């Protein structure tokens, strides 16, 4: 299984960009395997 | 070698399985991406260095370079690089992921698993953390932790 990168692109802002979704505040754990999960 | 943002391929024919990061010579990634395998850049290979599943990062060739941290207040915009599209920015206002441990930044986002590993910026063009490990609310909209490992 052959894993391997190619380059996409500069690391940059873009003052263009779309703007979209929302900002929830959530209340959550992180288990030992790396898992998020809700808590209520 | 060179800074910027990376597809992370797989091979018949090929598929993304996501997205990485390179800065001052080390590729940077989420552990489930590539659960640590090495990685074939040209005809050079890049040898994993560190990785931690609980933080789900890997980094390849040197230690976690990224330290830059979402300041609370503002947008970012997430460098998305989703399976056969151009990368692509997607500003948003993060929402908030509230731990035990603290708060951590979130975004309401929702691009395909090959997308995991794309870098969140801040306005200077910092990347303060990956996209693609996160938790699912109602309706089966996903929000990604605004990962960020440690320098
Ligand atoms: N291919 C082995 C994976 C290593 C060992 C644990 C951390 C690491 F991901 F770099």
């Amino acid at each position: 299984v052959d894993m391997y990168i190619e380059r996409a692109g500069d690391i940059t802002w873009e003052k263009d960009a779309e703007v979209t979704g929302n900002s929830p505040r959530l209340d959550v754990a992180l288990d030992e395997s790396g898992d998020f999960s809700l808590v209520e | 070698t060179t800074d910027g943002v990376y597809r992370v391929m797989t091979r018949l024919g090929s598929t993304q399985v996501g997205v990485g990061v390179m800065q001052e010579g080390v590729f940077h990634t989420m552990w489930h991406v590539t659960k640590g395998a090495a990685l074939r850049s040209g005809e050079g290979r890049l040898d994993p260095y560190w990785g931690d599943v609980k933080q789900d990062l890997v980094s390849y060739c040197g230690p976690w370079k990224l330290d830059a941290a979402w300041d609370g207040l503002s947008e970012v915009q997430l460098l998305a690089v989703p399976p056969g599209e151009r990368a692509k920015n997607i500003q948003t206002l993060p929402g908030i992921f509230k731990t035990k441990d603290g708060d951590i930044g979130a975004v309401a986002l929702d691009y395909p698993a090959g997308t995991s590993g794309s870098p969140i910026l801040d306005k200077s063009g910092r990347v303060i953390g990956l996209y693609g490990n996160g938790v699912v609310i109602k309706n089966g909209s996903y929000v990604s932790a605004i990962t960020q490992g440690k320098r």
